[PDB]
C-alpha cells in the first residue's frame, strides 16, 4: 500500500480540489457516502493510493482541507461529495490572508500551520509505506500561496525523504483578482524551487485562452476553467490510480521526469477539448495531446525543447498503433527533444477511459519553454516592484524589501538556468 | 574434419568437432563502501534540516 | 552430485524465474504440488535433477531457488500462483519500497538494510548441499534493484563462496519495453561492480526477444509473459547439461573452462532455432542442417550483432530433439564453406556439440509450437561488444549534462563512481577489439 | 518525410546527394548526431556499424557497407584474391603481387629471380610515394625507410596521337538488395606525357599528378579525362573494335566477380539495418585489350560532368527504393 495524503489550501486549492475528488470518485465508483458501487475491480486494486476503507467497508479520501477562512470550506462541505471527507480533516481559521503571501507565510497561516500538520501526522501514521503529498493550490493568492508553501517547508521537516507533489495554479491578469498576484507568485516559485519533487503548472492564463478560443466560451467562470484542471489532473494521476509499469509510483515519476533537481515544472496537456459524440482516433489524440493549444501552462513548446516527456492513453485502443504514433511525432519533431537524453519519451495505457470520453490522453511534460511562464510573472513583477508599489501590505506583516530581490534573483536564475539545457 | 570424445547415454550424447588447429574486497572494505555512503546521507541531509532551521 | 541454487532479484528476475521453474516442472514431470511420480527414490536422492531440487519426506521436490524483491508485489504473486507449493516462505523475501530504478538506491541505501537477511535465506539452502557448486543469478540491467542488490549480493557471495562459480541471466534495457530512462546508468553501473564477481553472464537484449515475438509469432504487441515464456526456453536449454545426463557442461566450471578463455570476456551470444508459432496448424519441421544454419543469423540471437564483422572464441552447439552426430557434422561442413566464421588464431576452429534426445517441452497454452527438434548455440564472438558499445554511447551523452546524477548522488553514491564504472567499460570494449580485429 | 544526417564533409559524391535529397521537399536534414535518422551518410573511418538498426519504429540506411574495406585496401585486395577460392592465385585478370611488411618477400623473390634468369620482363612497381624499378633490392629498401609489389604491365595500350597512358575509372553501385549496378559513365585519366619505357609522369595516370608535373595537362582532352564516346570512337578508328567488346565484357567480369566473392561477409539482407555504397574500380588495358584490375576505392570522387547524373541515380536505385517518394545503370545479374 503506496499511499498519498492530499492536501489542499485556500479558495483556489478547495475548489479545484474538491472537483479532482469528485471526478476521481467517479472513476473507482465510489459515491457522495463512500459506498463502492462499480463493476471492475481495476478500481479498487489501487484505491488506497487516495482513500482509506473505514468501518462497513467505506472508502475515505486521504484529504486535508486548508483554509485560514471558512467560506470556501462551507461551500465544500455543501457540495456534492462534501460527505465523504472525514471532518476531522476540515482545519480553519476565520480571519483570512487578505490575498498577502505574507499573511499565509508568516502570521495568520503560522497561527494555524501546527494544527494542520497534527492532521497530516495523523494520516501519515497508520500509512503501510507513505509515497509523498498532494498539494493543491494558487500562487496568486494569500493563504494557498502563502500558507501552502510554508505547509511544504514544515512537512518537508518532518518528512524529509518523501515526494512533495504539487498543482500549482499560476496567475494571469486575464484572470485576475488582485494587483499583487505576481508578488505573490513570485514568492512562491522560490519556495517550490527548494521543496518539491514536482509541479504541474496550471496557467489560468492557458486555461481561460482554451475556454475561449477552442471551447467557445465567451465568458468563462472559474467553474469552466476548474473542468479543464479536473479532467488534466485526473490524467495525470490515472499512472498512480490504477494497475501499470510506466511512473506508477511519485518516486519512478520523479526519476523519470527530472533530470536536475530545480527543473521540475511540468506542462501538462490533454486531448480532446471538445466544445462531442464523434469518434477520436489515435493519430488524432497524439496530435492534439502534442499541440500548443492542448497545453495548459501558455508556452510555446516550439520555443523550447523537451527534456522529458510523459504520455499517457485512456480507453480500449490498438497499443501497437500508440507506439507507431508516439515514434511518429518523435521523429517527426526530433528537434524539440533535447538529444542528450535518449528515449526520453515514456508511454503508458489505460483501459478504464474517464467519463464521457470513450479516448483521451493526457500529455506531462518538461519542457524548457516553461520559462516563458517564469519570464512573465516576473516581468509583472519587476514592473509594480521598481516603484515598490504596494509593498506596503507586505512590509506591514513583518517583510522587508529585501526578502523581495532575493525573490526576484531567484526566480531570475531559474529563467537562466531552462535557458541554458535549451541550447546544450 | 575430426570427431573427437564421443560419450553416449540413454538421454543423449555429446561429441567435439575440430576444423583447424589453433594459430575480491574483503567484508571490511565492502562494510566501509556501504557505511560511508550512510555517512554522505546523514550529512547531506543534516544540511538540509540546518537550512530548514535557518 | 553437486547442486545448484537460483538467485531472482527484482521484477525481472522473479519473473522469469516463474517462467524457468514451471518448464522445469514440466520437463522433469514434477506437478504443481512438488509431486514427482516418476522420482522412485523418496524423499533424497543424487540424480541429476536434484541440482535445482531438493527433497522432502513427503516427496516434495522443492526448488533450490530464492527470490528477492524491494517491492512486493510481484513475489506476491509467486505466494499464490500455480506453482505456490513449489516454495516455501523462507524462499521468498520482499521489501517495502523498492529502489525506483535508482542503482544506489538499490545498492547503498536500501540493500543495506536486507543483504544480511538474504544471505541468511541463502545460507539455509547451501546448508542442504553436499557439494554446492555455485548460483545462478537472474536480474535485469535497468532495474533499481536488479542492478543495484544485484552488485552487491554478487560482492558478498564472493566474499562468503570464494571457490563457487557464478553465472549470470541478465536482461539487458530495451526502450521498447523500458521503464525508466537512466537504464543506462544502472546498466553500466551494475556490469563495472560485478565484473570482476561473475565467470559467466548470459545476456538477453529485450529488443531481440521482441522482435522474435513479433516476426516469428505474429504478437502485435508483446508482453512480459510473452518474452519471459521464450526466455525461459533459452534458459532450459542452456541448463538442461546440469539437469540431465550428459557430458557436455556437467558442471558450472565447464561453462567458463567451454565458453570463457578470458575472464572479462565472459558474455557468450545466445542463438536459438525454430521459434515456430503455435497458431500455424500445420508447420514444415526444420531438419538439422537448417536450424544449425539458423543459429548464424542475427535475427535468431538474443543479442542483435554481426558475428561475421569479429571473432570467435568458443562455440557450443545444444540440441534437444531428434538428432544424430552424423547430421550435425553434415550441417557443420556445409556452414563452414558459406559463412563467414573467423575464429582466433589462439583457439581451435571447432564446435562442442551435446545433443539430449528430449525434444524441447512447451507450456501448455503458450505460444511457441512443439517441434521434433531444436537448438541453441552458445557462441563467444567479440561481436557482442555492440551491446556495450550501444549502451556506453547513451550513458555518455547523459553523463556530459549530469543529467539525473543528483538522483544518484542523494542516495549516498559518488560521482567519481560514475566514472570509474565507464572507464571499466572503455576498458571492456578495448579488449573486444583487440581480441577481434 | 524522410530524415538523414551527414557525418562526411569531404565527400563532395554525398554533398550533392544531401543536396537533391532536400531539393525533393521529403528529406529533412538533422544534426549528425541525432539517432533518429532514416538515412546516414557516414563518415569514413570508424563508423559505427554497431548503434545502427536499434531505433524502434525507423526503418535506417547507411552509404557504406561492413566489411568492404576488404577490397577497398591494398594489402586486403592482395589477401582476398589469393586465399578466396573463388579468385584464387591463379586468377588472370589481377596482377601479380605480393604483401610485403617494412609477409611476402620470400616469395616476391622467388619470383623476382625467376624473371631475371628468365630473360623476361622483370619491371614491379610499389604502392600503399610510388616507385618503378626493375630492382628488388631498390623496391624492398624503399618500403624500409605495409606496403604492395606488383607486376608493373610493362606493355600498356597507347592513346594516339600522343603515344600515352591512361586507366579507366569505372562507378559502381550495391544496393541493399546487393544488386550490382554499373554507371554506363566511365572516365580515362589519361597521362598526357609520352610513354617512355626507359619519369614518374607518364607512368602513373592521377589526376593530381598530371596536374601537378605533367607539361601538356588538357592538350589533348580536357582535364586530362577522355569519356567513353570519344574512346569507343578512338577504338572503332583505330583498332576496328569496340569499348563494349574489347574492354567492357571484361570490366563487367571483374565488378562481378570481386563482389560476388565478398557478398556473404558484408551483405545486409537478412540484418536489423540495411546498406548501400558507391565504388570505384581502376583497370588498367594493355597493348593486347586485356584489362587488369589495379585497385578498388571504396570512397571516390567523381568527373565533374557526371557529379548530376550519377549522383542523381544514387537517389533512384539505393535511396528511394528503400525510402519512396510522392536508366542510366547497367544491371550486372548473378
Ligand atoms: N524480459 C523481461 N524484462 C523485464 C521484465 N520485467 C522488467 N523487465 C525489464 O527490466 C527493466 C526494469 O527492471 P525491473 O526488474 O522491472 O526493476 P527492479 O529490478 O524490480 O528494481 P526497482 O527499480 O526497485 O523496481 C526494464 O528494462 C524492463 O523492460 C520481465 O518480466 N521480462
Ligand atoms: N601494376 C601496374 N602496372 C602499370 N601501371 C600501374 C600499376 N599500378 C598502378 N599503375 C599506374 O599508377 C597509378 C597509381 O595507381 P594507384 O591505384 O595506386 O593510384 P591511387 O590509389 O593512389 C589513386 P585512386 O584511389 O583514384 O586510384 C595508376 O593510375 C596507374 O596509372
Ligand atoms: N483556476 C482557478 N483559479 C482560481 C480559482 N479561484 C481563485 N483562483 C486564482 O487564484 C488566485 C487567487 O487566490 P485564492 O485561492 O483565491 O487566494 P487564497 O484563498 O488566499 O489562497 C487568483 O490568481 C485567481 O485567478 C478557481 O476556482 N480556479
Ligand atoms: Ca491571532
Ligand atoms: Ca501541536
Ligand atoms: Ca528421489
Ligand atoms: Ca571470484
Ligand atoms: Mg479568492
Ligand atoms: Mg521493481
Ligand atoms: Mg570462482
Ligand atoms: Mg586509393
Amino acid at each position: 500500500m503506496r499511499e498519498i495524503v492530499h492536501i489542499q489550501a485556500g479558495q483556489c486549492g478547495n475548489q479545484i480540489g474538491a472537483k479532482f475528488w469528485e471526478v476521481i470518485s467517479d472513476e473507482h465508483g465510489i459515491d457522495p457516502t463512500g459506498s463502492y458501487h462499480g463493476d471492475s475491480d481495476l478500481q479498487l486494486e489501487r484505491i488506497n493510493v487516495y482513500y482509506n476503507e473505514a468501518t462497513g467497508n467505506k472508502y475515505v479520501p486521504r484529504a486535508i482541507l486548508v483554509d485560514l477562512e471558512p467560506g470556501t470550506m462551507d461551500s465544500v462541505r455543501s457540495g456534492p461529495f462534501g460527505q465523504i471527507f472525514r471532518p476531522d480533516n476540515f482545519v480553519f481559521g476565520q480571519s483570512g490572508a487578505g490575498n498577502n503571501w505574507a499573511k499565509g507565510h508568516y502570521t495568520e497561516g503560522a497561527e494555524l500551520v501546527d494544527s494542520v500538520l497534527d492532521v497530516v501526522r495523523k494520516e501519515s501514521e497508520s500509512c503501510d509505506c507513505l509515497q509523498g503529498f498532494q498539494l493543491t493550490h494558487s500562487l496568486g493568492g494569500g493563504t494557498g500561496s502563502g500558507m501552502g508553501t510554508l505547509l511544504i517547508s514544515k512537512i518537508r521537516e518532518e518528512y524529509p525523504d518523501r515526494i512533495m507533489n504539487t498543482f500549482s495554479v499560476m496567475p494571469s491578469p486575464k484572470v485576475s483578482d488582485t494587483v499583487v498576484e505576481p508578488y505573490n507568485a513570485t514568492l512562491s516559485v522560490h519556495q517550490l524551487v527548494e521543496n518539491t519533487d514536482e509541479t504541474y503548472c496550471i496557467d489560468n492564463e492557458a486555461l481561460y485562452d482554451i475556454c475561449f478560443r477552442t471551447l467557445k466560451l465567451t465568458t468563462p467562470t472559474y467553474g469552466d476553467l476548474n473542468h479543464l484542471v479536473s479532467a488534466t489532473m485526473s490524467g495525470v494521476t490515472t499512472c498512480l490510480r490504477f494497475p501499470g509499469q510506466l511512473n506508477a509510483d511519485l518516486r519512478k515519476l520523479a526519476v523519470n521526469m527530472v533530470p536536475f533537481p530545480r527543473l521540475h515544472f511540468f506542462m501538462p496537456g490533454f486531448a480532446p477539448l471538445t466544445s462531442q459524440y464523434r469518434a477520436l482516433t489515435v493519430p488524432e489524440l497524439t496530435q492534439q495531446m502534442f499541440d500548443s493549444k492542448n497545453m495548459m501552462a501558455a508556452c510555446d513548446p516550439r520555443h523550447g525543447r523537451y527534456l522529458t516527456v510523459a504520455a499517457i492513453f485512456r480507453g480500449r485502443m490498438s497499443m501497437k498503433e500508440v507506439d507507431e504514433q508516439m515514434l511518429n511525432v518523435q521523429n517527426k519533431n526530433s528537434s524539440y527533444f533535447v538529444e542528450w537524453i535518449p528515449n526520453n519519451v515514456k508511454t503508458a495505457v489505460c483501459d478504464i477511459p474517464p467519463r464521457g470520453l470513450k479516448m483521451s490522453a493526457t500529455f506531462i511534460g518538461n519542457s524548457t519553454a516553461i520559462q516563458e511562464l517564469f519570464k512573465r510573472i516576473s516581468e509583472q513583477f519587476t514592473a509594480m516592484f521598481r516603484r515598490k508599489a504596494f509593498l506596503h501590505w507586505y512590509t506591514g506583516e513583518g517583510m522587508d524589501e529585501m526578502e523581495f530581490t532575493e525573490a526576484e534573483s531567484n526566480m531570475n536564475d531559474l529563467v537562466s538556468e531552462y535557458q541554458q539545457y535549451q541550447d546544450a | 574434419m575430426e570427431v573427437i570424445e564421443l560419450n553416449k547415454c540413454t538421454s543423449g550424447q555429446s561429441f567435439e568437432v575440430i576444423l583447424k588447429p589453433p594459430s575480491d574486497p574483503s567484508l571490511e572494505e565492502i562494510q566501509k563502501k556501504l557505511e560511508a555512503a550512510e555517512e554522505r546521507r546523514k550529512y547531506q541531509e543534516a544540511e538540509l534540516l540546518k537550512h530548514l532551521a535557518e | 552430485m553437486r547442486e545448484c541454487i537460483s538467485i531472482h532479484v527484482g521484477q525481472a528476475g522473479v519473473q522469469i524465474g516463474n517462467a524457468c521453474w514451471e518448464l522445469y516442472c514440466l520437463e522433469h514431470g514434477i506437478q504443481p504440488d512438488g509431486q514427482m511420480p516418476s522420482d522412485k527414490t523418496i524423499g533424497g536422492g543424487d540424480d541429476s535433477f536434484n541440482t535445482f531440487f531438493s527433497e522432502t519426506g513427503a516427496g516434495k521436490h522443492v526448488p533450490r531457488a530464492v527470490f528477492v524483491d524491494l517491492e512486493p508485489t510481484v513475489i506476491d504473486e509467486v505466494r499464490t500462483g500455480t506453482y505456490r507449493q513449489l516454495f516455501h516462505p523462507e524462499q521468498l523475501i520482499t521489501g517495502k519500497e523498492d529502489a525506483a530504478n535508482n542503482y544506489a538506491r538499490g545498492h547503498y541505501t536500501i540493500g543495506k538494510e536486507i543483504i544480511d537477511l538474504v544471505l541468511d535465506r541463502i545460507r539455509k539452502l547451501a546448508d542442504q548441499c553436499t557439494g554446492l557448486q555455485g548460483f545462478l543469478v537472474f536480474h535485469s540491467f535497468g532495474g533499481g534493484t536488479g542492478s543495484g542488490f544485484t552488485s552487491l549480493l554478487m560482492e558478498r557471495l564472493s566474499v562468503d563462496y570464494g571457490k563457487k562459480s557464478k553465472l549470470e541471466f541478465s536482461i539487458y534495457p530495451a526502450p521498447q519495453v523500458s521503464t525508466a530512462v537512466v537504464e543506462p546508468y544502472n546498466s553500466i553501473l551494475t556490469t563495472h561492480t560485478t565484473l570482476e564477481h561473475s565467470d559467466c553472464a548470459f545476456m538477453v537484449d529485450n529488443e531481440a526477444i521482441y522482435d522474435i515475438c513479433r516476426r516469428n509469432l505474429d504478437i502485435e504487441r508483446p508482453t512480459y509473459t510473452n518474452l519471459n515464456r521464450l526466455i525461459s526456453q533459452i534458459v532450459s536449454s542452456i541448463t538442461a547439461s546440469l539437469r540431465f545426463d550428459g557430458a557436455l557442461n556437467v558442471d558450472l566450471t565447464e561453462f567458463q573452462t567451454n565458453l570463457v578463455p578470458y575472464p572479462r570476456i565472459h558474455f557468450p551470444l545466445a542463438t536459438y532455432a525454430p521459434v515456430i508459432s503455435a497458431e500455424k496448424a500445420y508447420h514444415e519441421q526444420l531438419s538439422v542442417a537448417e536450424i544449425t544454419n539458423a543459429c548464424f543469423e542475427p535475427a535468431n540471437q538474443m543479442v542483435k550483432c554481426d558475428p561475421r564483422h569479429g571473432k570467435y572464441m568458443a562455440c557450443c552447439l545444444l540440441y534437444r530433439g531428434d538428432v544424430v552426430p552424423k547430421d550435425v557434422n553434415a550441417a557443420i561442413a556445409t556452414i563452414k564453406t558459406k559463412r563467414s566464421i573467423q575464429f582466433v588464431d589462439w583457439c581451435p576452429t571447432g564446435f562442442k556439440v551435446g545433443i539430449n534426445y528430449q525434444p524441447p517441452t512447451v507450456v501448455p497454452g503458450g505460444d511457441l509450437a512443439k517441434v521434433q527438434r531444436a537448438v541453441c548455440m552458445l557462441s563467444n564472438t567479440t561481436a557482442i561488444a555492440e551491446a556495450w558499445a550501444r549502451l556506453d554511447h547513451k550513458f555518455d551523452l547523459m553523463y556530459a549534462k549530469r543529467a539525473f546524477v543528483h538522483w544518484y548522488v542523494g542516495e549516498g553514491m559518488e560521482e567519481g563512481e560514475f566514472s570509474e564504472a565507464r572507464e571499466d567499460m572503455a576498458a571492456l570494449e578495448k579488449d573486444y577489439e583487440e581480441v577481434g580485429v | 518525410m524522410y530524415t538523414f544526417v551527414v557525418r562526411d564533409e569531404n565527400s563532395s559524391v554525398y554533398a550533392e546527394v544531401s543536396r537533391l535529397l532536400l531539393a525533393t521537399g521529403q528529406w529533412k536534414r538533422l544534426r549528425k548526431d541525432n539517432p533518429r535518422f532514416n538515412l546516414m551518410l557516414g563518415e569514413r573511418n570508424r563508423l559505427p556499424f554497431g548503434r545502427l538498426g536499434h531505433e524502434p519504429g525507423l526503418v535506417q540506411l547507411v552509404n557504406y557497407y561492413r566489411g568492404a574495406d576488404k577490397l577497398c585496401r591494398k594489402a586486403s585486395l592482395v589477401k582476398l584474391i589469393k586465399t578466396s577460392p573463388e579468385l584464387s592465385e591463379s586468377c588472370t585478370w589481377f596482377p601479380e603481387s605480393y604483401v610485403i611488411y617494412p609477409d611476402e618477400r620470400e616469395v616476391f623473390l622467388a619470383a623476382y629471380n625467376r624473371r631475371r634468369e628468365g630473360r623476361e620482363g622483370n619491371v614491379w612497381i610499389a604502392k600503399s610515394g610510388i616507385l618503378i624499378s626493375s630492382e628488388a633490392s631498390e623496391l624492398l629498401d624503399f618500403i624500409d625507410e605495409v606496403h604492395v609489389i606488383q607486376k608493373y604491365l610493362e606493355k600498356p595500350l597507347l592513346l594516339e596521337p600522343g603515344h600515352r597512358k591512361f586507366d579507366i575509372r569505372s562507378w559502381v553501385l550495391v544496393d541493399h538488395l546487393y544488386n550490382i549496378y554499373l554507371y554506363r559513365e566511365g572516365v580515362l585519366r589519361t597521362s598526357s606525357e609520352p610513354y617512355n619505357s626507359a619519369d614518374k609522369t607518364c607512368h602513373l595516370t592521377n589526376h593530381c599528378i598530371q596536374k601537378e608535373y605533367s607539361k601538356n595537362y588538357g592538350r589533348y582532352e580536357e582535364g586530362n579525362e577522355m569519356f567513353f564516346e570519344e574512346f569507343n570512337q578512338y577504338l572503332m578508328d583505330a583498332l576496328n573494335t569496340t569499348l563494349e567488346n574489347s574492354i567492357l565484357l571484361q570490366i563487367k567480369h571483374i565488378i562481378r566477380s570481386c563482389l560476388m566473392c565478398i557478398e556473404p561477409a558484408i551483405s545486409t539482407k537478412h540484418l536489423h539495418y540495411q546498406s548501400f555504397q558507391l565504388f570505384g574500380f581502376d583497370f588498367m588495358v594493355d597493348e593486347e585489350l586485356k584489362v587488369w584490375l589495379i585497385e578498388v576505392n571504396g570512397a571516390p570522387a567523381c568527373a565533374q560532368k557526371l557529379y548530376a547524373e550519377l549522383c542523381q541515380g544514387i537517389v533512384d536505385v539505393a535511396i528511394s527504393s528503400v525510402f519512396p517518394l510522392a536508366s542510366i545503370f547497367i544491371k550486372l545479374h548473378h
